[PDB]
RNA sequence: CUUACCACUUUGUGAUUCAUGACUGGGGUGAAGUCGUAACAAGGUAACCGUAGGGGAACCUGCGGUUGGAUCA
RNA sequence: GGCCGCAAGGUUAAAACUCAAAUGAAUUGACGGGGGC
RNA sequence: CCCGCAGAAGAAGCACCGGCUAACUCCGUGCCAGCAGCCGCGGUAAUACGGAGGGUGCAAGCGUUAAUCGGAAUUACUGGGCGUAAAGCGCACGCAGGCGGUUUGUUAAGUCAGAUGUGAAAUCCCCGGGCUCAACCUGGGAACUGCAUCUGAUACUGGCAAGCUUGAGUCUCGUAGAGGGGGGUAGAAUUCCAGGUGUAGCGGUGAAAUGCGUAGAGAUCUGGAGGAAUACCGGUGGCGAAGGCGGCCCCCUGGACGAAGACUGACGCUCAGGUGCGAAAGCGUGGGGAGCAAACAGGAUUAGAUACCCUGGUAGUCCACGCCG
RNA sequence: UAGCUAGUAGGUGGGGUAACGGCUCACCUAGGCGACGAUCCCUAGCUGGUCUGAGAGGAUGACCAGCCACACUGGAACUGAGACACGGUCCAGACUCCUACGGGAGGCAGCAGUGGGGAAUAUUGCACAAUGGGCGCAAGCCUGAUGCAGCCAUGCCGCGUG
């Protein structure tokens, strides 16, 4: 069955990527709404929306700068068959840290840049680059 | 092969992997197995052939033929 | 294998192995040449070759070889054998120290004399 | 003096294990043993799998299945 | 060795020893008591 | 530790030199004697065996054997695989177990942050000091990734409570099907039996023979008995968890799919042990027996032929209930 | 190697220990342990550390320090603040030695050293001058702990052979 929605989410935009589709879309949550927000602002997804009350619909706008994707990696972390928790000090660095690496603090979900600044730990939601 | 030994026998019977069993002028039989030009010259050799036959003093129930009479 | 099946099972180190058993884990032992005798290598390689049959002290019979040229063993001569196969004869594991105990040096050996048992010779 | 607890011991009974050992069974290695040609091409009766019977051997036949089969003349 | 079976046997499943290999796909030729012109 | 005395005066060896791997030639030798970690060398000009000259590498040492880790991503947590190279149970159901859709509240177990105690000395690392330097000794710091408690954080996972309809399931209406079990019945054909006609061959093969025929075969017509399988439709088709399922009619019965609407409210996915189903051959008890057909008898073939070929023929094939797996 | 356990798991009352406790005894209850591996078998002194590796890991526990256990083999207790006691006691057993055969004596896994085993592992040395320990008011006595020497290229480091 589906037991893992913020896997589902990532495979959507890969593939999407891959295929050159302008948008995707799939059932919206609290948390992926969350997660989409922080790579909004960090750049890789132009925008996204959520729509309907009944059964909301959580959508994406993928973006292209040369005509390849700006997204060019996505793997999940933390996945429920083994999950994953790292300290300040042990925050880790994507890419040599051009990438991202969203991680959930008792504040919330942020960057590991922004999650060693305020000197929280959490847990590793997933790679971008 | 420092003080050679130096015989003459006859071969008796074939063996596999091209040995024999060659009884010696002394009444002695002995194991012997070819060498290498009448092995690369072809030369077959049937039973009851007349043959010269190297020994070792280190152990002389085995030798190895050098010549046989056709 | 996933983490579930290795939680219940865990991986298995391949076990090794020793290809000169006899020694048990000593770098020489000591034996009694029962039978010394002479046999022929495999295929590509053709020669009579040396060879001796050994009784050592911790039980075991095993064949090896006596290298150099000419030797002096007999039938109840005393021995120190070390590890080291011989490629062409099948079932060979082992070596003859030369020089030591009843196994005398090669004679008028002149290079590699140490591996001979051979003292410097005097000038 | 005497009672209980008890090591060791002697018997009988069982278990378990080491050493051997009369003997029987099969396995591996083989450059010029013997006897056949079973397989590789449609290998000259297409091969192979399970199962049953039979024969100095490599094998043959019955039943069912697969193509990891050639031709479609 | 254990379990199952009336029996054929099934299932679970080793080591000594031995060799420097064994194997899969595809390439160029030779060969077929394989085709075609 | 310092001073004086003599004189170069008292003091250098081990392995290797065909490629991996730094260093080549002559003479012996003829796949011999011998070398060897692997790739191999040696049968008449061997840089691979033995000696010599020369050179390379280490040096009071140099080589061999033994043992651990590494290279080995070759047990793959970091860090591997399963169509044909080794590797998906024959198929299905299911307990423990592993994982879980969406919203709100509460909790604070996992998780994160701070503090306290502890983590012996020696060892390791860093910065200095003392032995003529060095090995060695020694002062200060770091570190000891761990454990325990107290106080906070509330995104995520977990617990508790109440919701939701998107997963899953129930109801109504239709459709197709060799899906399964029981009972009847029809047609064609092989064999056997009786009768008429008929007349001496039939059958078989590469060629033959075995075999059958006057007691009347084979052929042809009429009637009867018995057993097993469904011409043609037939597919490039359909049903079933898999094995598998094909004449026609009736009875009992499972599953699948489509339309529109209503209902429950996550009721889910997978599964070690466990339980069922499971071609053909085979076993037990009792029936049946047309066609076949292991074993076996006979005729051929060949050098031989325990076979392929020809005439026969038992178990089996069929039925009912158990077994095998 | 799938079941194991009848003082077995609890409870009440005596007894016993420096102390809690089936630690022990009488009675009552019928539990307790196990697939998160009980029970059974083979193997093993444990740690700081050591070697290897980039790291995770893998192998290991000699020297030095902490903890544990044993003192010819098995059983037990006494004395004592502390032992069920390496150079103490009783009993049983094997072995060695003495004997008037009546009985008696002994335990190097302390330091040297001997036979034996093995490929292979040091002297039957000097001092209590230094540190530490036992007895003593002190002087002082004792200490194979310890300090030092002997043997070995076994290892690391420095130097010479001009
Ligand atoms: N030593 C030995 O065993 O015999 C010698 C062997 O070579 C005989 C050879 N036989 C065959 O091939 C078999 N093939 C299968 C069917 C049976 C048989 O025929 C053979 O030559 N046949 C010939 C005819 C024959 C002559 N002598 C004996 N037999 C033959 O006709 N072969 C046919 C063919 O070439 O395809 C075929 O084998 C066949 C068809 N019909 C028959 Cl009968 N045989
Ligand atoms: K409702
Ligand atoms: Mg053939
Ligand atoms: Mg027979
Ligand atoms: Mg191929
Ligand atoms: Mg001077
Ligand atoms: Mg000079
Ligand atoms: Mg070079
Ligand atoms: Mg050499
Ligand atoms: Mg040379
Ligand atoms: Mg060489
Ligand atoms: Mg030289
Ligand atoms: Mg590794
Ligand atoms: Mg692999
Ligand atoms: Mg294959
Ligand atoms: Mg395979
Ligand atoms: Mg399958
Ligand atoms: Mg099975
Ligand atoms: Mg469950
Ligand atoms: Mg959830
Ligand atoms: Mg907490
Ligand atoms: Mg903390
Ligand atoms: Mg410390
Ligand atoms: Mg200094
Ligand atoms: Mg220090
Ligand atoms: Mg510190
Ligand atoms: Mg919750
Ligand atoms: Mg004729
Ligand atoms: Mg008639
Ligand atoms: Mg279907
Ligand atoms: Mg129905
Ligand atoms: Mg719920
Ligand atoms: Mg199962
Ligand atoms: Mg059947
Ligand atoms: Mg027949
Ligand atoms: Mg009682
Ligand atoms: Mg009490
Ligand atoms: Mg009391
Ligand atoms: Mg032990
Ligand atoms: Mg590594
Ligand atoms: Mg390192
Ligand atoms: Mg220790
Ligand atoms: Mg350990
Ligand atoms: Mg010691
Ligand atoms: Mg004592
Ligand atoms: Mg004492
Ligand atoms: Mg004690
Ligand atoms: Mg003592
Ligand atoms: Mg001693
Ligand atoms: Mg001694
Ligand atoms: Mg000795
Ligand atoms: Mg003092
Ligand atoms: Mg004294
Ligand atoms: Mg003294
Ligand atoms: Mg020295």
């Amino acid at each position: 069955s589906m037991q893992d929605p913020i896997a589902d989410m990532l495979t959507r935009i890969r593939n999407g990527q891959a295929a050159n589709k302008a948008a995707v879309t799939m059932p919206s949550s609290k948390l992926k709404v969350a997660i989409a927000n922080v790579l909004k602002e960090e750049g890789f997804i132009e925008d996204f929306k959520v729509e309907g009350d009944t059964k909301p619909e959580l959508e994406l706008t993928l973006k292209y700068f040369q005509g390849k994707a700006v997204v060019e990696s996505i793997q999940r972390v933390s996945r429920p068959g083994l999950r994953i928790y790292k300290r300040k000090d042990e925050l880790p660095k994507v890419m040599a840290g051009l990438g991202i690496a969203v991680v959930s603090t008792s504040k919330g979900v942020m960057t590991d840049r922004a999650a060693r600044q305020a000197g929280l730990g959490g847990e590793i939601i997933c790679y971008v680059a | 092969k420092e003080d050679n030994i130096e015989m003459q026998g006859t071969v008796l019977e074939t063996l596999p992997n091209t040995m024999f069993r060659v009884e010696l002028e002394n009444g002695h039989v002995v194991t012997a197995h070819i060498s290498g030009k009448m092995r690369k010259n072809y030369i077959r050799i049937l039973t009851g052939d007349k043959v010269t036959v190297e020994l070792t003093p280190y152990d002389l129930s085995k030798g190895r033929i050098v010549f046989r009479s056709r | 294998a996933t983490v579930n099946q290795l939680v219940r099972k865990p991986r298995a180190r391949k076990v090794a192995k020793s290809n000169v058993p006899a020694l048990e884990a000593c770098p020489q032992k000591r034996g009694v040449c029962t039978r010394v005798y002479t046999t022929t290598p495999k295929k590509p390689n053709s020669a009579l070759r040396k060879v001796c049959r050994v009784r050592l002290t911790n039980g075991f019979e095993v064949t090896s070889y006596i290298g150099g040229e000419g030797h002096n063993l007999q039938e109840h001569s005393v021995i120190l054998i070390r590890g080291g196969r011989v490629k062409d004869l099948p079932g060979v594991r082992y070596h003859t120290v030369r020089g030591a105990l009843d196994c005398s040096g090669v004679k008028d050996r002149k290079q590699a004399r140490s591996k001979y048992g051979v003292k410097r010779p005097k000038a």
